[PDB]
């Protein structure tokens, strides 16, 4: 504190008086914990800072490289994604099965959260979050342990809250105790009321390739973004069948065949297969791919939409041929899209609002609705039913794709065989691929000049490339010649040494 | 400006109570961010919300746009347009783009991608620094080292704003970035720091030097005296590193006498502002409790590459305020900013 | 051998004194590099203005054709022009379709 | 299973019109976010403290 | 581009400003306006 | 009184263009010229480059 | 001969470290070839239009 | 641009070696000489006039600082959203 | 030649200063004044 004294004196030197003030000064430092780096015995590296441990490296990069030498189907298989990594530290894996949504319990709201307590402190931490579905949600969590437990009855506690019963009572969640030899059991004093089941996965010391680790970005590009990218380009080029084949690497309705066996899953990217529930507490970001790849449900939905876009596009392509036969084809494509969408969900709107004061509204989450504000409909997705309904309506009412009447003949005029042949011949050349010759609004001489300008630019790149190649080879040769000179000189040095020895012999 | 409401506006202007509230507050924030208001709370200013102020959060229209963008991202995300595309993806795309797109083209592109990956897939992480003062926000910078060299250092960073339910978004992480500086640190003492909003590295290395002659007649010196030089270098906007600045820290290291196989712990953190770097040395202990009332040495490095010794009266303050950041035997801690 | 030595020095003197020497190229490179880079920024700005016109005529404010990677700091910025030419062509082609 | 309301369904469970304050994208939501982030920018005993300057916003 | 080109047909507001209109100020357009029965806009727009 | 929400797709393409290397993209100034005019000008400028 | 050996190595080092080295051409070819192919597809499409 | 102007003039001061300084002008000849030259140089070159009388750069620096603040305000003004008009207003108030 | 930033100018300044150092301290040998009066015109100097 600063000592400030006010004082005054008279003209003849007499004191008039004083007043003493004290101005406090408070110094704060955010004395937070420190993130801790570890390198374990099993080669795993991780960053631990709470109960949370993040994987920093991969020990199987060599296997990925080797698998890739066998083709696209081995690098993109499910087995590839099941290559396991060692667990990060003392702890264990456990399977939690979350019961289906009902209104006797878990009533009113579908969110639930799992928390872990007594790991490094007696405070809890969120370990898992999501929304309840109508089925069992089966998840595996790694439960880290501190070398020295907070409680002696158990090494860790995991509990579930869901608007109803957010109580964290003693023994309400499972209490886990680490016995000798690392066998983790559930302390019988605890109960499973909010869980369908809990299973400690004893003797599991590893887990499949972590898409939440430091190198996950490469795994997401390798397994998800690349095949989606490829399918997109193929679709733009109108290779509808190829685009389909490529989308199937990520999502194949009807399932997959693995080693000849019929599988029970549609999603071929491990995190999309897993993470079947919506995350109830979304990432606070500005980056939509930080949110996706945090909650994989978003990719599952975008994948779904890309499949629909493909079906619709096949439909529109056929629609636009304006032949009764192709309108009928378009119709099935729209029906397949509708089939895949299924019924438009009913989305009621709420009118409940408490008109809260701003200070109270400023209700936050840290480490009559839970979330004061409600979401909107998501018209982009609802528009798929609106679009298909209009396209189907038009077909059923003899309208063009843009709603114009049309008067097609019942029987189509035969295609002119001379054109069918030149198309067939152009195609059967080897390769033979050419893009659709889109008709523009421009007359032939305009387009001709544009095409000529475009080609002369191409010939300029061509000569440029040729010069680079010839120059590239010239460089390689000069390097070769110097490397060769370097070898001959060594031999000559050895010869000169022998000459010197000969003279000593002389 | 004080009441955050304009008392000179004509009566012709219409508004709403909410709209004015979202105006008075916007001004409040801007005055604080622009340091018009002299002492904003640095632990609040540094929050991600404010970091994004100039791109999205300062306006309703952009705020609303982003909030929808990240609420229903499936409507906007695209493999060809996304944040965090790796340099290795650029390599895949450049190779694929040279020819027809099909399965064979991508198989070869993938083999190149994966070998490029393997090379940095398992670096040893040596050390790290958090550029915020709170552990839930900002970035942690890491230094890693190839198992194949003493050189081959790489830096990486992770964005903690992308950390939520015990895990990070995949694109929260940067790639490894090769350091071309010929760093030969003593006992892997090197630690990154963000200083002057740039990534700097600092490390100790020993300069092995002694008198060649023994008694100045018939005799010799054994090997070397070890001069401890503190080197400091940073990233250029070229992506390359500059030449390190050398500082003499020998009296500090000797005062905190260590055994022959030891390096002083090198504590380093940026002062939250003023481009002042706090460098401290300590005799690394088995437990954090040993730093309570410990003797520590240190110096201040200023933007002008010059330094002043810390007086022990102050080094004790940083010691007390910043402990639990100090390393002990068997652990490594990520340091953070000092405010 | 002394004659060969003198001849060698003569060739060095020739290389130094001839007009098209190392100094010339050092100078030409420095000057052209400054021009090339400045020209590049102007070229990008015009490419972007064409892009802005594209977006206004076709009411689509999300499209982007010009990428930030045309100019590499390394490799002296070579092929930045060619990179931009391709992206302009893609934009034009999109316009037609 | 097959269908949008079978996979991907169950999120939120309640929706609002785009024109209401109850919308998470409403300006009320924006204000709430700004207030909860800005209210602690200054010391509570500072003249510039938001609730000192504007006691009514809260 | 022509003036106003690209504006949505159903958004925003047009203003037609007549300077020097006030009569007490003896504006030049003050008398013109008193003979003006209507204002007609001819709008060319396209559908795409 | 309340601004129309910005189109999130445009915000994303801006964010990607901005963050995907350097981010130095000159203001996308709108001129008085139609696309084909500006395209020809830009093309000429690039061939000079 | 030792001098010639050293000179051979400085010529080699020169080639490796001169700007217009093998790395440059490998890079230019890679990048240009990608451009050339993409430009070709656009050119074909216009020729077809 | 703001940061670069602070190498010449930083209203509110500078921190040097952690110390709070008592000056705003970071160029020694502008920091010294606060008095206008009563004997203006009889030249045709405005830079010979400035420097000679350093007060002229202090003023032009001041003007550039204002130009920057105004330009920030102008940029915001032109976005035509209430939020940006409000931003423009603070920039003009800061300039005032 | 490149992006305008702090390091670009640091490199440029180093070159500026080394060019400066070379003629920063020449010995002035002699000089001549072109005009009649000392207050006007130019003085030429030769240094080494």
């Amino acid at each position: 504190s600063i000592d400030v004294t006010f004082t005054a004196f008279a003209e003849d030197g007499r004191k008039l008086g004083y007043e003493s003030f004290s101005i406090p000064v408070t110094l704060k430092v955010s004395t937070d914990n420190a993130l801790t780096l570890h390198h374990n015995e099993n080669g795993a590296q991780y960053m631990q800072w709470q109960s949370y441990r993040t994987r920093l490296n991969t020990l199987f990069a060599r296997q990925l490289v080797a698998r890739a030498t066998t083709g696209i189907d081995t690098i993109l298989s499910m087995e590839t994604q099941n290559i396991q990594e060692p667990q990060l530290g003392k702890g264990f894996y456990a399977t939690f099965v979350i019961p289906p949504y009902n209104l006797s319990t878990h009533g009113d709201e579908r969110w639930f959260k799992l928390y872990i307590k007594h790991v490094v402190d007696n405070n809890s931490h969120i370990i898992y979050s999501g929304q309840l579905t109508d089925t069992n949600i089966n998840i595996t969590l790694f439960i880290p342990l501190d070398d020295v437990p907070l409680n002696q009855d158990y090494h860790a506690k995991v509990y579930m809250t869901f608007k109803k019963s957010p109580s964290d009572g003693t023994w309400w969640g499972p209490h886990f105790v680490r016995d000798d030899k690392g066998i983790v059991t559930i302390n019988p004093k605890s109960i499973l009321t909010h869980f369908e089941s809990v299973n400690v996965l004893n003797n599991i010391s590893s887990e499949p390739m972590d898409f939440s680790g430091a190198n996950s970005l490469y795994f997401w590009e390798l397994f998800y973004y690349t095949p989606m990218l490829v399918a997109q380009r193929l679709l733009h080029e109108q290779n509808f069948d190829e685009a389909n084949r490529w989308l199937k690497y990520v999502w194949s309705p009807s399932g997959y065949i693995v080693h000849g066996q019929i599988q029970n899953y549609q999603w071929n990217v491990r995190p999309l297969l897993e993470d079947t529930s919506w995350n109830s507490d979304p990432l606070d970001s500005v980056d939509p791919d930080a949110v996706a790849q945090h909650d994989p449900m978003h990719y599952k939905v975008s994948t779904f939409m890309r499949t629909l876009d493909l079906l619709i596009a096949r439909g529109d392509h056929a629609y636009r041929q304006l032949e009764r036969d192709t309108l009928n084809e378009a119709k099935m494509w729209y029906m397949q899209a509708l089939h895949l969408l299924g019924d438009k969900p009913y989305l009621p709107l709420s009118t409940t609002w408490s008109d809260p004061r701003l200070d109270r509204a400023a209700d936050i989450t840290t480490q009559t609705l839970t979330d004061l504000f409600l979401p909107q409909i998501n018209e982009v997705m609802m528009n798929y039913w609106q679009t298909l309904a209009q396209r189907v309506y038009n077909l059923r009412h003899n309208l063009s794709i843009d709603g114009q009447p049309l008067y097609l003949p019942i029987y189509a005029t035969p295609a002119d065989p001379k054109a069918l042949l030149s198309a067939a011949v152009a195609t059967s050349q080897g390769g033979g691929k050419l893009p659709e010759s889109f008709m523009s609004l421009w007359r032939f001489p305009h387009m001709l000049e544009n095409a000529r300008g475009m080609v002369s630019q191409l010939t300029q790149f061509g000569s440029t490339l040729q010069n680079i190649i010839e120059r590239q080879d010239a460089e390689a040769l000069n390097a070769l010649l110097q490397n060769q000179a370097a070898e001959l000189i060594l031999t000559n040095l050895s010869i000169q040494d022998k000459t010197i020895e000969e003279l000593d012999a002389e | 400006q004080y009441l955050l409401i304009d008392n000179q506006v004509s009566a012709a202007i219409k508004t709403t109570r909410i709209a004015e509230a979202i105006a008075s507050i916007q001004l409040y924030v801007n005055r604080a961010l622009e340091n018009v208001e002299e002492n904003a709370n640095s632990g609040v200013i540094s929050r991600q919300f404010f970091i994004d102020w100039d791109k999205y959060n300062k306006r309703y229209s952009t705020w609303a746009g982003v909030s929808q963008l990240v609420y229903y991202p499936e409507n906007y995300i695209d493999p060809t347009m996304r944040i965090g595309q790796t340099k290795m993806m650029d390599a895949l795309l450049q190779s694929v783009s040279q020819s027809q797109l099909n399965a064979d083209t991508v198989e070869d592109a993938f083999m190149s991608y994966l070998t490029s990956f393997e090379q940095v897939a398992n670096l040893k992480v040596i050390s790290a620094y958090h550029d915020n003062i709170n552990n839930d926000q900002g970035l942690t910078y890491f230094i890693g080292l190839s198992e194949t060299d003493a050189g081959e250092y790489y830096w990486r960073s992770v964005d903690h704003s992308k950390f939520n339910d015990g895990k990070f978004a995949a694109n929260a992480w940067s790639e490894w970035h090769k350091i071309d500086c010929p760093i030969n640190p003593y006992k892997s003492t090197i630690r990154p720091v963000i200083y002057k909003s740039r990534l700097y590295l600092l490390w100790l290395e020993q300069k092995e030097i002694t008198k060649q002659t023994g008694n100045s007649k018939d005799g010799y010196q054994t090997e070397t005296d070890y001069r401890y030089e503190l080197k400091l270098a940073h990233i250029r906007y070229d992506g390359t590193w500059n030449t390190p600045i050398t500082f003499d820290v020998n009296k500090k290291i000797s005062e905190l006498k260590l055994e022959k196989n030891r390096a002083p712990g090198l504590y380093c953190a940026g002062y939250q502002g003023e481009d002042t770097l706090l460098v401290m040395f300590y005799n690394q202990q088995d437990t954090l409790d040993s730093y309570k009332n410990a003797s520590m040495q240190g110096l201040y490095i200023f933007a002008d590459m010059a330094s002043k010794d810390m007086t022990p009266e102050q080094s004790n303050v940083y010691r007390d305020n910043s402990y639990q950041q100090f390393d002990t035997n068997n652990v490594r801690r990520v340091n953070n900013r000092y405010a | 051998l002394k004659t060969q030595q003198e001849q060698t020095q003569s060739q060095l003197a020739f290389l130094q004194r001839k007009f098209s020497n190392q100094a010339l190229y050092n100078w030409l490179r420095g000057r052209l590099a400054a021009i090339y880079f400045q020209f590049y920024d102007l070229a990008v700005a015009r490419c972007l203005m064409a892009e802005q016109a594209y977006r206004w005529e076709l009411n689509d404010d999300s499209a982007r054709f010009i990428k930030p990677g045309a100019w590499q700091g390394t490799y002296a910025g070579l092929l930045a022009g060619e990179t931009l030419m391709l992206s302009l062509a893609q934009m034009e082609d999109a316009h037609l379709k | 299973l097959i269908g949008y309301n079978n996979q991907f369904s169950g999120r939120a469970s309640q929706y609002v019109a785009p024109g209401t304050v109850s919308s998470m994208f409403s300006p009320a939501a924006y204000l709430t976010e700004l207030y909860r982030e800005a209210r602690n920018l200054h010391a509570s005993d500072s003249v510039y403290y938001l609730d000192t300057r504007r006691p009514d916003l809260k | 581009f022509l003036p106003f080109e690209g504006i949505a047909i159903d958004q925003g507001t047009l203003t037609l400003s007549f300077p020097n209109a006030s009569m007490p100020e003896k504006g030049k357009q003050a008398t013109m306006l008193k003979t003006l029965n209507d204002i007609i806009l001819h709008i060319r727009y396209t559908i795409k």
